[PDB]
């Protein structure tokens, strides 16, 4: 049945 | 933004090829699309990150790999006519989607099907000058296969945009014929006074993308390489 | 799954307001609007997953609750022609996904129409000629040819910026010896009082 | 065995009176310490500790990220509630209620029910008995059922009718199971 | 009233990462990393809902990139091991000779890594066993349930044996028909 959604991981800044 | 290479390519049947696609934005998700003339964007392949690839609606005949976040190369194993299309690459992650400038690809029966445009320029008419105080130059590009042209207007050595129109659709010289050649028309209208100055020069300029230094060529006529072809008029005092 | 876009086709006069509808199923979200242009180029107009967002003459609303988005274009310009795509993101798979789009055509507003058919010659050896049909209003429809040896272009719109003056033209040509500019276009539906010089 | 490093991401969707008010809380936790978070009732990331200050700063300059996070309340939170609602939010499993001695200690065993929220009351001859009610508590079993054991301290005598009543969303009327001395 | 958590971790050296949804503290589903499939906590859930797991798989890969970077920013600060409380309960009031389940509640611990074995009179009993993934807590520690169906009998001693980097030694938690 209906698709459960996601929220995407945020990238921490490159050092 | 996203950058993709071949903007233009002519491929023979059976040949292979790679379209590069790169993006410096750190988007993890990338996609290849195709588009058929005046139709929808269909999905070939996509990737949400390094080492993760997944089929789209139309994946059959294409492969794809994503060893880095940045790059998303599309690879055509074996060219079939059905693969004549405009390809588009994209990236998003959290929001806005970003598109490459496009890849126009024509797959050909054999390279002898490739033709340059001839280009003529037609001076404005004495009658229009009289009846409007305006003068319109017409430029025809005729008899070019691949539909891979960029037509531009140059007035006294500088490209001009105001007063120009170029057909957004080319037309078939043999509508019936499967891979017929193409014609295409453009206009530059200027004021009559401007046209009447004999020190004004008008060039109509067409960039054709054809064969490469790497394709064999046997035929009597000129090998149809990438090239600029043109025609020019000077304004007249009488 | 999918993304249903409404009017597949829209032709409006410049300066008019146009509303575009994109209905999206439960399986997708996080809506977007794109403009292709008649050379295949695509830019984002909005990332607009919810609420109202505005950028010049453009504005967009999405009601995530109710599964629709709406692109508004006020004071339409000829330059806005092209195809407007709406697109969403499949929930879970982050498959970006595109509707069939809305071909938008914004015609110029020919205040003083002055329809005319002019003949023009090649500057390089004057055997070649071209027929320019010019200055008809935007309702004048240029048909294709009876003859396969006779060539006729879709009209297109030129802007003479310094004179704020737009004009319409279609070019016709052929090299069959029984072709003149009198009837080059009479296979189309041209205004009764079209200027035919000579 | 040797040192560990742990990163945790959590997106919490908190629901009040149905989907009427909704609040999204995105959290990052390094080595059990929360360091940065987007709270949807705030509208931007804040550093919870100094560790996360570079991250709060950085994310707050990414527009697509803020706007997505701000709409998530509808695009994600309200969305997922709609998908799972029928079988999560509306999941009804009726308790099984047995009552047995333990003299001096009486047990109302209440097991296998679902949602957690419940009332068990004790009755001595159909009059409520509130003194000496002891409650092991409410146990989540991990499998989408809870269980409870509510005690009552009474030394039973002949005749006496004892009764346990259990209110539950799974039953319109409350279960009364009796036990006789 | 209700809370739904998409809960994720990656564990730096173990190279475990998990992904799962939590509703008021019950797993709806997790993603099996090895098989890249959605694994519904109750079988029926999969009929009333679906999950397309790509996004989940890519978050874990970001979670790891992040860990990689947080590990360093902290000047390589290890995690402070925290030992679990363990509790052994049945599913329902133990009835002689009528099928029941034993629950091993493992609670309030960090690194989400544990070794859990059921013991029956001494011998490990592997048949019929099952377990939950690592579920979230508000304090950021973890929970986790192990199950064993059995025939309650007068003869049997059952231990839940729990191993962890916070405990000096394996913890045996006792159970026998009351």
């Amino acid at each position: 049945g209906e698709l459960i959604g996601t929220l995407n991981a945020a990238k921490v800044p490159a050092d | 933004g996203v950058t993709q290479t071949p903007k233009f390519r002519i491929l023979k049947i059976g040949q292979s090829m790679t379209l590069q696609c790169t993006q410096d934005m750190n988007h993890n998700y990338m996609y290849w699309y195709r588009q058929d003339p005046g139709m929808g964007l269909k999905l070939i392949y996509y990737s949400v990150g390094a080492g993760i690839t997944d089929k789209g609606e139309v994946p059959n005949g294409y492969n794809v790999s994503r060893s880095t976040t940045e790059d998303f190369p599309l690879r055509l194993e074996l060219a079939a006519p059905s693969q004549t299309s405009v390809y588009f690459c994209a990236s998003t992650y959290h929001g806005t989607g970003y598109f490459g400038e496009g890849s126009w690809l024509t797959v050909v029966e054999d390279l002898n099907k490739v033709f340059p445009p001839e280009v003529a320029v037609f001076e404005p008419s004495e009658a229009e000058i009289s009846h409007t105080q305006k003068a319109t130059l017409v430029c025809l590009a005729t008899g070019f296969f691949p539909d891979h042209v960029e037509l531009s207007w140059w007035v006294n050595g500088k490209e001009v945009h105001s007063g120009v129109c170029t057909d957004p659709q080319p037309l078939k010289e043999q509508p019936a014929l499967n891979d017929s050649r193409y014609a295409l028309s453009s206009r530059l209208r200027v004021s009559a006074t401007f046209w009447q100055n004999p020190r004004n020069h008008f060039r109509c300029q067409v960039q054709f993308y054809g064969l490469s230094e790497n394709d064999e060529w046997t035929q009597d006529r000129a090998k149809p390489v990438t090239q600029i072809v043109s025609a020019e008029a000077w304004g007249r005092a009488d | 799954i999918q993304v249903e876009q409404s009017p597949p086709d829209l032709i409006l006069q410049e300066g008019a307001n146009s509303t575009l509808r994109c209905n999206f199923s439960d399986s997708v979200n996080n809506l977007q609007w794109f403009h292709q242009n008649p050379w295949g180029q695509l830019i984002n107009l909005f990332y607009i997953p919810s609420g109202t967002k505005q950028n010049g003459r453009l504005s967009a609303t999405t009601v995530a609750t109710e599964r629709y988005s709406l692109l508004y274009i006020s004071s339409s310009q000829t330059t806005d022609s092209g195809v407007y795509f709406c697109a969403a993101l499949i929930q879970g798979a982050q498959k970006l996904v595109f509707g069939q789009g809305t071909r938008l055509t914004i015609n110029p507003n020919i205040q003083n129409p002055d329809p005319a058919v002019y003949q023009l010659r090649d500057s390089k050896s004057s055997d070649k000629s071209v027929c320019l049909f010019t200055d008809f209003d935007s309702q004048t429809n240029v048909s294709q040819s009876k003859d396969s040896d006779v060539y006729i272009t879709d009209k297109c719109v030129l802007d003479m910026r310094s004179m704020d003056f737009k004009s319409n033209s279609a070019v016709a040509w052929s090299n069959k010896s029984d072709f003149a500019c009198a009837n080059a276009f009479n296979n189309s539906i041209i205004p009764e009082d079209t200027f035919f010089p000579s | 065995t040797r040192p560990r490093f742990l990163w945790q991401l959590k997106f919490e969707c908190h629901f009040f009176n149905g989907t009427e008010r909704v609040r999204l809380l995105e959290r990052c936790i390094y080595n059990q310490e929360e360091s940065v978070r987007f709270d949807s009732d705030v509208g931007e990331y804040r550093a919870v500790t100094e560790l996360g200050r570079p991250d709060a700063e950085y994310w707050n300059s990414q527009k697509d990220l803020l706007e997505q996070r701000r709409a998530a309340v509808d695009t994600y939170c309200r969305h997922n509630y709609g998908v799972g609602e029928s079988f999560t939010v509306q999941r009804r499993v009726e308790p099984k209620v047995t009552v047995y001695p333990s003299h001096n200690l009486l047990v109302c065993s209440v097991s296998g029910f679902y949602p957690g929220s419940i009332e068990v009351r004790w009755f001595r001859n159909g009059q409520e008995e509130k003194a000496g009610v002891v409650s092991t508590g409410l146990i989540q079993n991990g499998d989408w059922t809870f269980q409870t054991l509510v005690m009552l301290e009474t030394v039973p005598r002949s005749g006496e009718v004892y009764t346990c009543q259990v209110e539950h969303p799974s039953v319109t009327s409350p279960l009364t199971v009796e036990w006789r001395a | 009233e209700h809370v739904i958590i998409q809960a994720e971790f990656y564990l730096n050296p173990d190279q475990s990462g998990e992904f799962m949804f939590d509703f008021d503290g019950d797993e709806i589903f997790h993603v099996d990393m090895a098989k890249k499939e959605t694994v519904w906590r109750l079988e029926e859930f999969g009929r009333f809902a679906s999950f397309e797991a790509q996004g989940a798989l890519a978050n874990i890969a970001v979670d790891k990139a992040n860990l990689e970077i947080m590990t360093k920013r902290s000047n390589y600060t290890p995690i402070t091991n925290v030992p679990p409380e363990v509790t052994v309960l049945t599913n329902s009031p133990v009835e002689l000779r009528e099928p029941n389940v034993l629950i091993c509640f493992i609670d309030k611990f960090t690194p989400p890594v544990v070794n859990v074995t059921w013991l029956r009179n001494g011998k490990p009993v592997t048949t019929g066993v099952s377990e939950t993934v690592f579920l979230p807590r508000e304090d950021h520690l973890f929970r986790k349930f192990h199950y064993l169906p059995f025939l309650p009998s007068t003869e049997d001693v059952y231990d839940c044996r729990v191993e962890h980097w916070g405990l000096d030694e394996p913890l045996l938690k006792h159970w026998e028909f009351d």
